[PDB]
Parts: C-alpha cells; structure tokens; sequence
C-alpha cells in the first residue's frame, strides 16, 4: 500500500496509516486499516506488496499471541520487533521474499516508555522518534525534524500528525484517502475515530 | 540539490544549496546554483551543472540584446521563455535541467517561473527543485504566508534548504540567499551548513534526534 | 541496486604505541533518503571489537551470529576469543557463504590479552584476510579513507594523538561521500581500558 | 599478481608477489600468495584471494589427515589431484589459479591449476597479470641444470618483470625453496625494493583539534 | 589443436601438437596432449583441457577397474567408457577425443567421438582445430596396411600443415606407436617438420 | 564502426646511441588461419623514417598509399625535397596521428596501432606510437599488441629511462629486439617465425633486413614433459 | 562495437596560492594493466602565464590543449596582441568542451595561472564544460585519494584550536610555494602506495609573474 | 497531463480541465489552466507530453489569429477542427511527433449550434456529443451515456459534469486537484470560477 | 563455394565449383563462377552472389571505359579497381574475389581479395567455404612453371577435394584458361573428378 507514518511522544506511540486501497486504475477501497495488534501494547503497522502485506501481519500477529499464551506473558515491543525484523532477515533470501515494510509501536510496561521500530523488507531495524515508509518520509521528516520533541503530549503529537497529512494531501500525486490514526500507551491500544 | 523561490509581501525569497554529487562523489561544496542575470533577474540551476550555467549566462546574453534593441528591461516572462523556446528544439537530446527564472518588473512586479528541459514552463508563488524538493517543500508549506517580513521570509527560505541539506544525501555544503525587490536582487551571503546546522538546532530547539 | 552502497556508512582502523582505534560514521539511509543517525557500526565480543559496513540488514544479522558463536566460545573455551582467533571465526563464516554472500565489509580491532600485541584486520565480502601493520578501512567512501589513512598515519602514535588522526582521516573523508557522515563515534583501545568519543561533524 | 614457479637440479623454488587490489585500488601492499599445503609442499595463488586461501586450506587438511592415515610423507601428485577435482566440481567458479610445487619420496615436481581444474608440468610456469612479463623473461633466460641460486634469481627477476612492468603486480618478492633431503625454507620479503621514501612533512596533530560530543569507559571485563 | 591417429600394419599410431591456448596467449607450448588410459589403449584430446582431462582420469579409474575383474579391456569397450561420459554429460562438456589402442586378436583400432558423443570406428581419424586444413591432404594420402616409417612420416606431414596454417596448432609433434612389441614415444621439432 | 579481418601482430621497437630499432613479423592472418605469409608490414618514408604498423591489413594498405601520396606532395613545388625540406619523422606521425583521430572521430577508425620510427634533422632520435583511437604516447621503448605485454619488459631491462639510450649500442639492442622476437613466437599464437627489421641511425643511415628468422630455440626440454601430472608413460 | 573512448590513468592537482599556482600532473601512462609511458608530460605551458591539464582520455586531453593553444594564438591575431587573462581563457574552454556536449571530451581539465590583480587562480571543468573557480582541486584516477587530504590540510577541515574544544576553528593561514610543494609530493606519494595507475614521475608547473618554473621528482614505478 | 473532459449541450459546449501538474513525485501546481482560446468562439483544451502539450496549442492559437486577421473573419469550429486534426496527422510521422491530445469546444455562429471535437495525437478527429481524453472516459461515458440529452440546459450541462467529476474523484488514484470548467456559447467563452 | 587462379609457365588458370545456396537447399547447381571483366581478365567470385554480380558489373564498365581511353589495362589495374570497390564499401558488402589475367608483358597474374578490401599478390590463390579443406594439399603439391596439363590436373584434384568436403561446394569443376594463344573453357563433370 502508500503511506505509513509513526511517531513517538512523551507518553506514546502514534501511528497513521492511508485508507486507501488502489488496484491499478481504480480504488477499490476507502476504509482499510493497514495494521494489526500484535499485543496488547503493541501495534503493527504495514504496506507493501499486495497480498504480502496482511499475510505477513497475520503470520506475525500469530506467533506472538502463541508466545502470550505459552508464558502468559507479553513481549517487550524490543523483543516482537527483533522477532519481526529476523523474519524479514531471514525472507529476504528465501525463493519468494515478503515484500513488506512495517512499523512497530509499542509502550513497555517494564520501562514505562513509548518505543518505535521502523523495519524495512531486507530486514534493515532502526528504533526511531518518528518514521515513515515509501515516498512518506520524503515531505514528511523536514517537518518532523522542525516541529518534533521528545516532551511532546499526545495531543500535541496529533497536532503535529495532521500538519503532516495536510502536506502529503498538498503535494503527494496519489489520492490516499485520508489515515487512521491508532495511539499505543499504557492502557493499551485504541483508535482516533475522528481525523 | 535543493533550490527554492517564492514571492511574497516584499518580493522574491531565492534560496539554494551548493553541492555537486557524481554518483556517491562529493564533486565540490562551493557551486554557484543562482546566477546573476541582471540587477533583476536571477536563475537558479539544478540537474546537469553545465547545461544549467551554459544555458543560463546565454540567456543573459539575449536578455541584454533585448534591451539594446527595444530600450527596455527584459520582462521576466520573456526571459523565461527565450529558455524554454531553446531547451525545447534540444528535447530528446538530453538536456537536465531544472530552473526557476525570478525577477520584478513594473508591469509583472515580482514573477517567477519554473523552467524545466522537457519543455515545462510554469508560473507560480512556490517553487522547489531538485533532489531535495520534497524536504524543502515541508518546510515552507507550514510556514508560508504572503504577510512575511523581508528577515522572516529570509530565515524560512534558508531553514527549508538547510531541512533538505540534512536528509538529502545529495544536497548540502553551504546556502546562498538572494532577496529580490522592486529595486534589484540583494545577496545575504553564504551560509556553511555544518555552523548552520548547529546554530539553529540550539537557537530554534529543533532537530533533537540527533544529538549535539 | 548495489547492496554494499543502499544503507552507506564507513569504519576505519588504526594502529598505535601499545594501543589500537576503531572508528564508524552513524549514517543509515534508504539510497538518497537519511533514516537513523544512530545507527553504530561497531560492536565489541569481550575486548574484541568488530566493525562491519555494507548492507544494514547483514551488518546487524553478523553482529548478533558473532555474539552468538563468541558466547558459545568463552563457555566451552574457558576465556574470551582473542582478535586472531576471530579473525578466523570471521572468514570461515563469510567464506561458508561463498556463493550467497553477506554484503559487508567487516574490520577487526583489539589487543591480544596475552602478547598484548595491537591487531587490525579487515575483510571482503567473502572471507579474504587483509592483515595490515598500519590501519584498515571500509565502506562507501573507503576510497577517500585509504587517501586520508595513507598521508595522515605515522607509526607507533600515542592513544591520544592516534585519536586525533583517525578521527581526521574518517571526517574528512565522510564529508567528500554523500552516504557517509551524520555523526561518528571513535573507540581507543589499551590494553585495559577503552574510550568511547562521538564526535561533532557536519550534519548534512 | 605474478607468481612463478622454477626447478632446479635438487628442488624446486617458488616465488610471488605481495600486491592485492579491488580494481584500480590497492587493499593489501604485502599479501602472503605462498601457501604450505604441508611442511614440503608450497604453492602460489592468484584470481581470487578468498577462493586461494580457502582451497589450500581444504586440500592441506585433507592432505594432513591422509599422511596421518598412510604414515607417509605427502605427495604433490596427491595435492594436485584433490586440488583440481575440486576445482572442475566447482566449473570454475572458485576462482584459484595455482602453481603447485614440492618434494616427495617421488623427487621434485612443479606444477600449475587453472581454475576450471586443468593441469600443467614444466620446468618453469608462471600465472597472472603479470605472468606475460615474468614468462618473457623466463623464455629468455631459463637453461635447464640451473643450481639452487641460479634458479632463485630467475625466478624473482621474472617476478620483478611483473612488479614493474604489470599494474595489477608490486611491492616485495616472496620466493619459498624446496629442495631434497632438505627442510623447506619460506623467504618472507625475501627481496625489498628499498622502502616507502620519507614524507616531506608530518601530519600529526595538535591535541584538542578534534570536537566532541560526549565521552564514555567502555565495560569489556564481566 | 592437430590430433590425429592411423592404423597400419603393425598396430596403430597417435599423432598430436603441444599447443594449449587461452585466446591468442599460448599458455602451454609443450603439452602432451596424448594420454595413457591403459597399457596399450591411449587417446587423444581436444577442446577443453580440464574437461578432457577429467574424463580422461574417469576412463582410466573404470579400465583399471575393468581390468582388476575383468583382464585387459578391448579398444572398444574403452571407446565405449569415453562415449558413456560425453554422451551423457553433452549439455556440460567441450571434448574431442579420439581412441587408439592395440588388442593381439584385433590389432590396430581407431575410434572418434566429436562433440555430440557419437561413436566413430576408422581407419585413421583427424580432430581439433587445425585438422580442418588437412582432410584434403589425409584423404588423398592415406593407405591401409601402411608400414611404421610410412605412417610416422604420414602423421608428420599432415600435422605440418596442420601446424602451419592452424594458429591454435603448433610446438612440437608427439607420436605414440602402439604394437606387439610395445609402446614407443617419438617426438619432432620444429626445424625437422617445418621444412618439410 | 568495423570490424578487423586480415590482422598483423605485434611491432616491437626502440631507441639506441646513434638510432632507432624496429622490427614486426611478415604473417597476415585471417582470424586463427594463418593466411599471408609474406606480408611487409615496415614501410620505410624517404630514407629516414620507418612506420611499423600492426592491425587490420586493408587499412594498413590504405596508409601505405597515404605515405607514397605524402612524399610525392612533398616534392612538388619543392627544392629542397631530397634536403632542407625532406619529409621529417615527426611530419610523418603527426600527420598521421591527425587522420587516427579524425576518423575514430568519425566513428570509422583506421583499425590499426602504429609505431613511427626515425631520426631527425638535428641526429635526434624519433619513436612515437598512435593508435585507432588517436592515443599517442613515446618511450624508449615501444611495443604493439602482444609485444606490449612481452617485448617491452625485456626491451626495458636493456633501456629502462632516457639515461640508459647513449650507454645501449646496436649490437645490443638488435640483440634485444631479436630476442623479443623469439620470445613473441613461442608465445603469441598469431606470429610467424619470418620478420623483418629496420635500423635507422644517424650516421649509417636506414638499414632494411628482410626475410629474417626466429633461430637458436629451445625445445629439447618438451621430450622429458609427459602427461599433465601422474602419468609416467 | 568501436568504443571512442579510453582510460590513459593519470592525476592531476591544481593549487591556488596567494601570488602564485600550482599545476602538478604524474607522467605515467597507460592502458589497463600496461605501462605505455614512464614519462609522457600532461601538464602543458600554453603561454600568457596559463597552465593546462586535460586528464582522461589522452587523446581529448591532447585535443583539447591543442585547441586551447590555438585560440591564445588566435585571441592575439584579433584582439591587437592582448593577454588572455585566466578567467576569459576559462570561459573560452567552457565553450570548447560543452560544443562537444553530445560527444564529450572524456577528460577532466584543470588550470591555472594569475588573475588580474595577480592572486593565484586555479579552475576546474567538467567534461562537458561545466567551470568554477577554485582554491584547491586533484583530478584524474587518485582524485578521491587526494581531494579529502586538501580539504584537511590546505583549507584545515575539521580542524579545530586546541582547548576550546571544537568552538573555534583553525585559522586559515596562508600557505608558500614551499609549503604547497610539500603537500603536492606527500599527496603524489600517498596515491602512488594505494593508486596502480599513479606513478614514475611528478612534474610540477609553477606559475607566478615572473613566468612558468618546472620542478621534477620520481615516484615508485611498481 | 491528466483528465480532460467535453460535453455539448443544446446552445452551448462545456469542457473541464483538471488542475494539477504533477513532475514525477510533487504536485508543481493546483491552479494550470490546460486550455487556449484559439478564437472568441473557439476553445481548444490540451493533455499529453510536458512541453509538447502548451507548445502545441500555442502554435495553433497563433495560426488561427492569424487567419483571423488576414481574412477579417472567424474559422467555423469545423474548419480550426480539421486544421488541427492535419497538423496532428503531419506531426505524427515527423523525426519527434507532437505527444498531445486535445478537444475542441466551439459554438458555430452561421449554424447557431455547440460543436465538440475529440482530437488525438495521431489526428484522429471525431465530432461527439461529449468526449474525453486518457482514463477518464473509463469512468466518466457510463454515466454520461446514462444522462446525457441533446436538449439538456447548460446548468444540466454542469450538474452532469459534477455527477463526473465526483466519479473520478471517488475511483481514479491520481488527485488531479479539481477541475477548471469553461463554457462556450454564441456570446462567447467565459470560465465558471466556482466549481 | 570452392575457387582457385593458379599461374603456370604459359599463363594462368582460373577454377571453380558451380554450387549456389540457399541454406542447405542448392538454389543453382550449374552456376558460372568464373566471370569476364576483359578479354584476358577474369575473376572468381565467393560469397553474396548478388554483391559479387554487382561489382564484377561496374568493375566490366570501369574496364571497358579505360580501354577506350587508355587502351588495355594490366591485371594490376583490374585488380585496384575490385579492391577500391571491395574496401570503400566494405562494411556492406560480402565478396571474396581472385582477379586473373594475361599480359604479354606480365603473363600470368594472380590477385586475391579477401573480405577486407585487402590485395594479395600470389602464384596461385584459393578461396570459398571448401577452400579450408586443401590449404594442405594445395600447399604441398603446387609448383612454379608447371605445363598447363599439370595445372589442370592441380585444379581438378585440389578442387575435387574441396568439393568432397565442403557442402557449400560441388556440381561441375569449371575452369578458364587464360595464354598468349586466347581464352579456353574447361568443363569436368562428377564422374570425372571424384574418381580421383
Ligand atoms: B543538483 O544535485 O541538481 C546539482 C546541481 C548542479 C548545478 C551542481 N547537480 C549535481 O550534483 C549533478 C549530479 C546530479 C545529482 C543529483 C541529481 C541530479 C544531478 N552533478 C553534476 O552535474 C556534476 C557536474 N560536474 C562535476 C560533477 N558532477
Ligand atoms: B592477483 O591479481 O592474482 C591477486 C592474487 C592475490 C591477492 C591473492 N588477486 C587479487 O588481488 C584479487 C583481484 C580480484 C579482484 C576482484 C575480484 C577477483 C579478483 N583481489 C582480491 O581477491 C581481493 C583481496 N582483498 C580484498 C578484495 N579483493
Ligand atoms: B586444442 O586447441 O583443442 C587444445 C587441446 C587441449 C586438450 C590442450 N585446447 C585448448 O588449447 C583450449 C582452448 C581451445 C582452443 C581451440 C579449440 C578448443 C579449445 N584451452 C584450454 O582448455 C585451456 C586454456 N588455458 C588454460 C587452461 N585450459
Ligand atoms: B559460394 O558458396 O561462396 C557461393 C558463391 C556465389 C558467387 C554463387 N555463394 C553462395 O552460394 C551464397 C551463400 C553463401 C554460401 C557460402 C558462403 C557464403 C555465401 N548464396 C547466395 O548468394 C545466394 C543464394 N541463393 C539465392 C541467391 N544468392
Ligand atoms: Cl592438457
Ligand atoms: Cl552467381
Ligand atoms: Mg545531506
Ligand atoms: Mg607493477
Ligand atoms: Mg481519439
Ligand atoms: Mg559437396
């Protein structure tokens, strides 16, 4: 799919993700949610190759909720993205590799901080303030490196969000139909509903 | 590169980087991406070097035939278009460039136009070219307004090329103001990205991931 | 498209008086795009230290198989690997991936615990041993680090000048590579004591 | 690379270069090309370095373990037969090219391997980018009955034609003499052209001319 | 390469030059391009010199194998090793290699395998490179029943030519004769054959 | 654009005392077929200068008859043409150097490398090469083709700079060339045993040998070389 | 296919003093792994104070001086015997190089002379034309090599004042003709010991108002 | 450049004209005008190669003028049509074809009626009740062979034109940034400026 | 295609196959490819039949124009005017032709032009696909000064050869006799030439 953003606030993550879903000359959708729960404090966010993607999402949503039950214990959002990125390490050398690039946002219950991983296909991992997939990160990390703290709130962080999709929705080509916006902190995970 | 314009209340803000790449080779820091047409006109040069300034001091050179034979300055949509007209008979033969023509004029007053050798010839308020074009483009987006101060539209002008000489790998070494007004342009000299940098991160209390 | 010039970044080493230096830029990026400016290059297994360029994803793939292998190691062996007998670790595992490579340019640095010899040693792609007396380098603009290496060193410096010079030799050469920069960090090594330095250099 | 290989009357000498490149760049001004496959058998090593290093290795194990098995000395015949069935297995892809030299209960052999496993015998052989300069001056010097200094000096006066003559070759000659009845003796540098000459200036610094940042002790103790 | 073989009365007689090439550079200019697969079975090779050699080694191993269980091996059943190799290794294989060998109850054998693997029992054979320029010549002088001097002499001028217009060709001529009496290595310079 | 069919090989020269050396074999082959075997590739310019040229052989022809048209042009309207005004050696190559370059500049190269060979007015000794692309350089000594890779490192051990050409004779150095010679047609697949050599001194004057021979060769070593390594037979 | 174009190795280095230049140039030459010459000059005198280096390809390199040479003659012949002073000589080749825009001059040109006011001036070109005026600048084969050390110790890059701890930077202290000589033979040095096509010799052009000086070293010729 | 529509109505021609100039990555400008008035009751809308496309028209517009001073007269639609069509067919088999598409809204003042031409650049002509150039005709004839009347008003002309542009708004990937509409009729051209 | 000129002590004999293909497929199986430029110069042509035609056509004219000028040309001259031909057009042209004459001055004369453009002159050429296969044998048994009976005897057995090997090759054996005494036709059917 296009464009995935993330970016990590004082007391949380922020994901936003495009809505739209563009099968060559048309969009056939308007309302998809490119991410996927991980864990109860941590979200997945993705675009890629087609079909690749959510295969993908699913297959890593899967062995994670299969780790919480064995230990009945979540995983720091460090371990799932080191999990994550050997998966990717390890499909891009494989016959058919996963064509898919991910970010990971997660709040640590032991550390009580908001963390974000940006995972590329090759397996490359960086843990990053704020970060971006695609041609996103082209219009987007000149106004994130101005506007961007580590203090910053929530609300504050969604301020700073919405100047980045007005950007992309000025000077990107393709119509993508807005974002989903989702904050992962200490309560859990849960959806902007109005953006 | 990263080249940038745009008009607003007192004129033309014209702001570029100075580095020259040949693949991953850092070929020179110290390019001269404006050109001093007249005392009116500037232009601005990104994608092949000597396309951009040979083409560019030839159209100094027909900009003052022009007013040798009608008495006159050279309009800035004229001048662009003597430009465009040229790189148009050279299309398909390779040509890379990537230029905004900007000036004043009584009858215009502050124009500018981007000039592109595949024959594009726009005008507009707003113009970035060049590798780094998106990161400028951030910038100046979400602090443009046409009620600028001549220091403020300066300083913003600077930051949305100094944002690109960051995250542009193929940009950066130094920034070249120009202030173009109903008078001329006027230089604001050079401006080493690596002091730069540093400077507004501390001043502005940007750029905190990275560290300093 | 080529995999050892996608990411970017350089590591350079050097010898001195009882003492060696390990180096690294900080630079990730996706070709033209920088992503991380924290993206350090250079890891230590006990009082060994690797620095790997190339291609992100094996850079980091390798780290985590050499601690894995240097673990394993010090539990059977009874003591930490020395830099000689790493640097064979490291060839015969890049040499096992002979025809389906890691993308890397690693280099080895440290002081043998006994002899209390300095070592450098560097690597291709595949598993040749480049053992040098003077200093090795690596990566996107090791072209510019062998110009710099080869006028700036002279042997048996001080830890503190030997500092001085190799971090000369990386920032000058990082600042003519476009892949190359967005911070440094320079290790000084002795026999029983180690510096860590980031470095303040331009930021484009 | 020039590597060469030259019999005499009671032996065999061998003899290279020490320059590794990465296309006009040079990695390694004093590169190792002389190889103990075991104690009294040698051999030298150009294309690839990774694929020459590794091939000698593999073929000096299997040859250790075999003279172990047999309770024998090794033999260059055993060397070059395992050598070049591994080569031809790998259809020339393990880019070694080989002057293979030794003595044995047998006598004296010299020997080459292309990398696509082909063999050669003659007196005198030689491989490499310099391996037309080096043969020219073979061809024209070589008589055969040399005596063990005879053999040496035309054996690194044609690696000198490559060190000269030839880009990809330099620096140092290394020559390795295997005679019989006598132990191997492995010449390190055995020729150097005199040096690096001194520098017009030093380039050491002033200390504190480098910025920094932050500092930190580094915990490599348990 | 100038490979030729040729029966007569007593036996048979190989014939080859001592060039190896890599593009114009001759790499080995004394090369023995006549080889020994059994006491008196012997081939000649040409194409590439690792592919030729490797089957070469391979024949050997299966003869001496044979032999072991077996007693001497025919011509032909060594022919037929060579032919079982390059027949079924064709797509990955460059070799031309001609068979001679001297059994008591058939004497003199010649046996040809090109590159396809096919299998080509004569009376003389010709192979490699400079033979094209000599099929005229050895057609219009060849006779069966020829004595040793006439047949030495017969592989000596064609191969001559064969030398002196093939430039992948050249060196020294290597002959093995192959009779009753036993094996025996000839070999001719340059000066001897050039004037011819 | 072509491609060469009727090719010769290597020309091999250098300088002496007194003079120059130049010398190339009379073979003329047809890819691998050795096809022409008496073919004159030295083309001596009055008595002065000689152009050794190695390559495509129409083209050599084509600059044989440029060089006969050059000297004719020369004389008309001229005096001193046998004097003051002869044709120089660096007349020679100049001008040829400049129809090299014009003509792969027209993307239609003269497929050959050349090497002119001569002696000036003031006694100096002339030795420049130019090839296909126009590329001219000068050395003590000069090679083409194989003789590059062969002839020079042996040439270069008798006059390794410019200091060693007033200590070489040339007795020497038509030893060296003779030898390079030698070693070319062991080694190089496309020689012929058949060469011609020139002298061009500055006291007596140019020497043409023709229908010279490789001699004094060493094959009696092949005899003991049997097999490709365990064969005994 | 007839490639036009061919790689004769070679660098060059140009340096700007206060009243004076430098243009300094290896004499090797070469194709590939061979050596055509150990001494063949590349930096030329092309009169009215101008030196001239054109590095690549030899034979546009050659070209291009010629036709730099012809135009001085000819800027005397129309222009009443004026000197052609550094910057309209620089102009002059931008027009030379970028009127073969579609079928370049494959080579890397750099002067070097006086400017009016007599300060030291060295330019730089593209193959197609492209000129700036500069302090410092190698080209050719070892530029890489060379460039990050100019940077470093001509315009002290990097380098700070010791004890303010990377707040002031070193000064930029003019450098003599003795000094840049220096940095020229350490810099020609260093990219003969890690550059196979640089070697033999180093001629250096002085420029200054009295005329052009000359200035010859050896370099290893491995 | 992009999407290009026509449609005439009863007394006049409509044709819309998106207005974005998209050069690779960035959206240059929101506000290109992709027409030229080639006479007071003649105007021609354009897409196609960058350069070719206002290089063209420009060149056209000059040889109509011209016409018109020389003869003190205005071309019929048909006429500038048909000239138009034989430069295209001309310029198609030239050493570098003009890459342009365009249509051609004119109001015939001797017939009093609205006129519509589909030109490509290979100098295909055909006369149509409404037209499109690119991708857009995939979506926007559907609707049209649904709607469209020849008796329609040009306000029904402009509330079917809205019913188009919100189909390819909805369906096509690319943000063409809206549309320019402009109306021709027997007083003339004028530009609708709120659409 | 299989060609040769050979001079002997009263002139010069020209030879040739007469075969034309097409692929595998002969297209003429009696063609002519001897061919009359002058009363007494005449050439054999290899290679594309129709390039071949074409410059044997213009080279008639050019030849046929200087005689009316200058009077009779010389072997020589007919031989510059094919090679100035053969190489200005060389990059679209496929020719490999021997240029044979008689003067009384000169007598026989043979010149062969290869692909290139390039002029050689010899005492007998041989030239075409079939040629490769008698380098040997022509080598061998060519004489100088040999009778005419002895040259076409040289002919037909060389061309014979050629024609056995050489599937681009055969037909009948052409030949054209070229003295001070006029111009003979010679023709030699299959039955003839490959009992030999
Ligand atoms: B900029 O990147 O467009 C810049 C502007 C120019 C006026 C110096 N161009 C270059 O750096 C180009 C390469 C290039 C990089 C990225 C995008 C487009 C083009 N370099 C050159 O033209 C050049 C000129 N002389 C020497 C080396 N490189
Ligand atoms: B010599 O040229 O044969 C030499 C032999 C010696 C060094 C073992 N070879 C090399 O130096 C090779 C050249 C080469 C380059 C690239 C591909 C293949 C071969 N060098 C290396 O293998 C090499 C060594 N260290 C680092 C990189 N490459
Ligand atoms: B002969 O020319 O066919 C010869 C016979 C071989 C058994 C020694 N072959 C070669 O010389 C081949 C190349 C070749 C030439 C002509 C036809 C077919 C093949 N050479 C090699 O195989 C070779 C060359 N250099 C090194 C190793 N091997
Ligand atoms: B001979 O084979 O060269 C022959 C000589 C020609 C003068 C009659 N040429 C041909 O037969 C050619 C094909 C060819 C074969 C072998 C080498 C080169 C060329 N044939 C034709 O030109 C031809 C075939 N069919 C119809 C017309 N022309
Ligand atoms: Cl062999
Ligand atoms: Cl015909
Ligand atoms: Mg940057
Ligand atoms: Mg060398
Ligand atoms: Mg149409
Ligand atoms: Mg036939």
């Amino acid at each position: 799919m296009d464009i995935i953003l993330g970016i990590r606030v004082q007391d949380s993550v922020i994901l936003a993700s495009s809505k739209a879903v563009t099968r060559g000359i048309s969009v056939l959708k308007d309302s998809d949610d490119k991410t996927r729960q991980l864990s109860p404090h941590t979200l997945m966010s993705f675009a890629g190759e087609a079909g690749d993607t959510v295969q993908f999402a699913e297959y890593i949503q899967a062995n994670i909720q299969l780790y919480s039950i064995r230990e009945d214990y979540e995983l720091s959002p460090q371990a799932v993205s080191s999990f994550v990125r050997q998966e990717l390490a390890k499909s891009i050398r494989s016959r058919r590799p996963y064509q898919v690039n991910v970010l990971i946002g997660g709040y640590d219950k032991k550390k009580n901080k908001p963390e974000l991983y940006q995972i590329d296909y090759l397996g490359t991992k960086v843990e990053l303030p704020y970060g971006a997939h695609g041609y996103s990160g082209f219009y987007t990390f000149s106004l994130l490196d101005h506007h961007y703290r580590p203090d910053m709130t929530t609300e504050e962080g969604l301020d700073l969000l919405k100047l980045c999709v007005q950007e992309l929705e000025k000077r990107m080509p393709m119509d993508f139909k807005g974002v989903i916006v989702k904050i992962v902190d200490k309560d859990g995970i849960r959806q902007v509903d109005d953006f | 590169t990263t080249t940038l314009a745009f008009r607003f209340q007192g004129g033309i803000i014209v702001a570029v980087d100075s580095r020259a790449t040949a693949g991953n080779w850092v070929a020179s820091q110290t390019v001269k991406k404006v050109i001093e047409i007249n005392p009116f006109l500037l232009g601005t040069m990104a994608g092949g070097a000597a396309d951009c300034q040979f083409w560019e001091t030839w159209l100094g050179s027909q900009c003052r035939l022009h007013e040798l034979r009608e008495k006159e300055r050279i309009s800035v949509a004229a001048a662009s278009k003597i430009l465009s007209n040229l790189v148009y008979q050279y299309k398909g033969a390779g040509l890379s460039m990537g230029t905004m023509i900007c000036g004043y004029t009584r009858k215009e007053g502050p124009t500018i136009y981007y000039v592109d050798s595949d024959g594009t010839r726009l005008k507009g308020d707003i113009f970035c070219v060049g590798s780094g074009q998106t990161f400028a483009y951030g910038v100046l987006d979400s602090n443009y307004k046409w009620d600028l101060s001549v220091e403020d539209a300066l300083y913003l002008g600077k930051r949305s090329i100094l944002a690109a000489a960051h995250r542009d790998a193929y940009s950066g070494g130094s920034v070249n103001l120009y202030h173009v007004t109903e008078d001329g342009w006027i230089y604001h000299g050079n401006h080493d990205v690596g002091e730069l940098f540093w400077k507004v991160k501390e001043e502005e209390g940007s750029f905190n991931n990275v560290i300093g | 498209s080529d995999p050892s010039s996608i990411n970017g970044g350089i590591v350079v080493a050097m010898t001195g008086k009882d003492c060696v230096a390990i180096a690294c830029d900080l630079r990730l990026g996706s070709q033209s795009l920088g992503v991380s400016n924290k993206f350090e290059k250079i890891f230590h297994y006990g009082h060994v230290f690797l620095g790997i360029t190339g291609l992100a994803t094996d850079v980091t793939t390798l780290n985590e198989m050499f601690r894995y292998k240097t673990n394993l190691y010090k539990l059977k062996e009874e003591r930490a690997i020395e830099p000689e007998t790493f640097t064979q670790l490291v060839s015969s595992s890049l040499y096992e991936r002979r025809f389906g490579p890691y993308f890397v340019g690693p280099v080895v640095a440290g002081i043998n615990s006994k002899s209390g010899k300095p070592f450098i040693a560097g690597f291709d792609l595949i598993g040749c041993i480049d053992e040098a007396k003077d200093f090795i380098v690596s990566g996107t603009a090791s072209d510019q680090l062998f110009g710099m290496c080869e006028s700036l060193y002279e042997p048996n410096l001080e830890p503190e000048d030997l500092f001085e010079t190799i971090s000369q030799a990386l920032l000058n050469a990082a600042d003519r590579d476009a892949l190359s920069g967005w911070g440094a960090v320079v290790y000084i090594i002795k026999k029983d004591e180690v510096v860590k330095r980031y470095l303040k250099m331009r930021q484009d | 690379t020039t590597i060469v290989g030259v019999k005499f009357n009671n032996g065999v000498v061998i003899a290279a270069d020490t320059r590794s490149t990465q296309g006009p760049i040079v990695a390694d001004k004093n590169c190792a090309k002389l190889h103990r496959i075991s104690p009294k058998i040698w051999c030298a090593g150009a294309g690839t370095a990774a694929d020459t290093e590794a091939v000698t290795q593999l073929i000096g194990s299997n040859i250790e373990l075999h003279s172990l098995y047999t309770s024998r000395e090794p033999r260059v015949v055993s060397a070059l037969q395992m050598l070049k069935q591994h080569l031809f297995k790998y259809q020339g892809h393990i880019g070694a090219y080989l002057i293979v030299a030794g003595v044995d209960p047998t006598g004296s052999h010299l020997f080459s391997i292309h990398a696509h496993g082909s063999t050669d015998v003659g007196y005198y052989l030689s491989l490499g980018s310099g391996s037309l300069a080096a043969m020219a001056v073979l061809e024209s010097h070589w008589k055969q009955d040399l005596t063990k200094e005879e053999a040496i000096k035309l054996a690194s006066d044609a690696i000198q034609a490559g060190i000269w003559n030839d880009l990809g070759s330099a620096s140092n000659v290394d020559v390795c003499v295997m005679e019989i009845g006598k132990d191997a003796e492995y010449l390190r540098n055995y020729l150097t052209p005199n040096v690096r000459e001194e520098k017009q200036k030093s380039y050491k610094f002033p200390r504190g001319t480098t910025a920094v940042l932050k500092e930190s002790i580094v915990n490599i103790c348990d | 390469t100038s490979i030729m073989a040729v029966t007569f009365k007593d036996g048979v007689i190989l014939g080859a030059d001592s060039r190896t090439t890599t593009g114009a550079y001759i790499a080995n200019r004394v090369t023995d391009k006549l080889t020994r697969v059994h006491d008196k079975i012997w081939c000649c090779r040409s194409g590439s010199a690792a592919d030729t050699q490797a089957i070469a080694d391979i024949v050997q191993y299966h003869l001496e194998l044979y032999t072991s269980q077996y007693g001497t091996p025919s011509t032909e059943t060594a022919a037929s090793v060579f032919k079982e190799l390059c027949y079924e290794n064709k797509d990955n294989l460059t070799a031309g290699i001609i068979v001679a060998g001297y059994d008591d109850k058939n004497k003199g054998e010649v046996y040809t395998i090109p590159l396809g693997g096919s299998v080509h029992k004569l009376p003389y054979a010709i192979a490699g490179s400079g033979s094209t320029f000599i099929y005229g010549y050895c057609d219009k002088n060849f006779r069966e029943n020829m004595s040793k001097e006439e047949t030495v002499d017969f592989i000596k001028h064609s191969l001559s030519q064969a030398i002196k217009w093939d430039g992948s060709s050249g060196g020294v001529i290597r002959m093995v004769v192959l009779t009753a009496a036993g094996v025996e290595r000839l070999i001719f310079y340059p000066d001897e054959y050039e004037q011819l | 654009t072509q491609q060469p069919i009727v090719t010769g090989t290597s020309v091999i020269s250098m300088k002496y005392d007194n003079g120059v050396i130049i010398a190339a074999d009379n073979l003329g082959s047809y890819g691998s077929l050795l096809r022409f075997n008496g073919v004159e590739r030295l083309i001596p310019v009055g008595d002065n200068t000689v152009v050794g040229i190695s390559g495509d052989i129409s083209d050599m022809q084509h600059i044989e008859r440029l060089l006969k048209d050059l000297v004719t042009e020369n004389a008309y309207d001229n005096p001193l043409a046998d004097a003051e005004e002869a044709l120089e050696p660096s007349y020679i190559f100049e001008y040829l150097a400049t129809v090299m370059y014009q003509r792969r500049s027209k993307m239609n190269p003269l497929w050959n490398a050349i090497i002119v060979a001569g002696v000036q007015s003031n006694g100096d000794q002339f030795l420049r090469y130019v090839n296909l692309l126009g590329v001219t350089y000068s050395s003590p000594t000069l090679a083409t083709g194989f003789g590059a890779h062969m002839a020079n490192p042996l040439l270069r051990k008798v006059v390794d700079r410019e200091s060693d050409i007033p200590k070489t004779t040339v007795q020497v150095a038509e030893e060296a060339i003779v030898n390079a010679m030698r070693v070319l047609y062991y080694r190089d697949a496309r020689s012929s045993r058949n060469f011609s050599l020139a002298i061009i001194d500055k006291n007596t004057g140019l020497t043409f040998k023709k229908n010279l021979q490789v001699e004094n060769m060493k094959w009696d070593f092949a005899k003991d070389i049997k097999g490709y390594g365990t064969q005994k037979i | 296919q007839f490639n036009p174009y061919g790689d004769n190795g070679g660098t060059i280095l140009g340096i700007a003093g206060e009243d004076f230049a430098v243009l300094a140039g290896d004499t090797r030459n070469i194709t590939d792994y061979s050596i055509n010459s150990r001494y063949e000059p590349k930096v030329f005198d092309c009169g009215d104070n101008i030196v001239m280096s054109a590095n690549g390809f030899a034979a546009d390199g050659d070209a291009l001086v010629k036709r730099f040479k012809n135009s001085v003659k000819w800027y005397h012949f129309d222009h009443n015997d004026k000197k052609l002073s550094i910057n309209s000589a620089a102009r002059n080749i931008q027009h030379l190089l970028y009127g073969k825009r579609f079928f370049p001059y494959y080579v890397h040109t750099i002067i070097a002379g006086l400017d009016e006011d007599g300060k030291g001036a060295v330019y730089s070109f593209d193959p197609v034309g492209s000129y700036e005026r500069e302090q410092c600048r190698a080209g050719g084969a070892a530029a890489s090599l060379i460039m990050p050390f100019l940077d470093n110790q001509v315009n002290f890059k990097n380098q700070y004042e010791p004890g303010t701890n990377g707040k002031v930077k070193k000064p930029l202290k003019y450098l003599s003709v003795e000094e840049v000589i220096k940095l020229v033979r350490d810099s020609f040095t260093s990219a003969t010991e890690r550059h196979i096509q640089v070697g033999d010799g180093l001629e250096i052009l002085i420029v200054t108002k009295d005329g052009v000086r000359k200035e010859f070293y050896e370099l290893k010729r491995d």
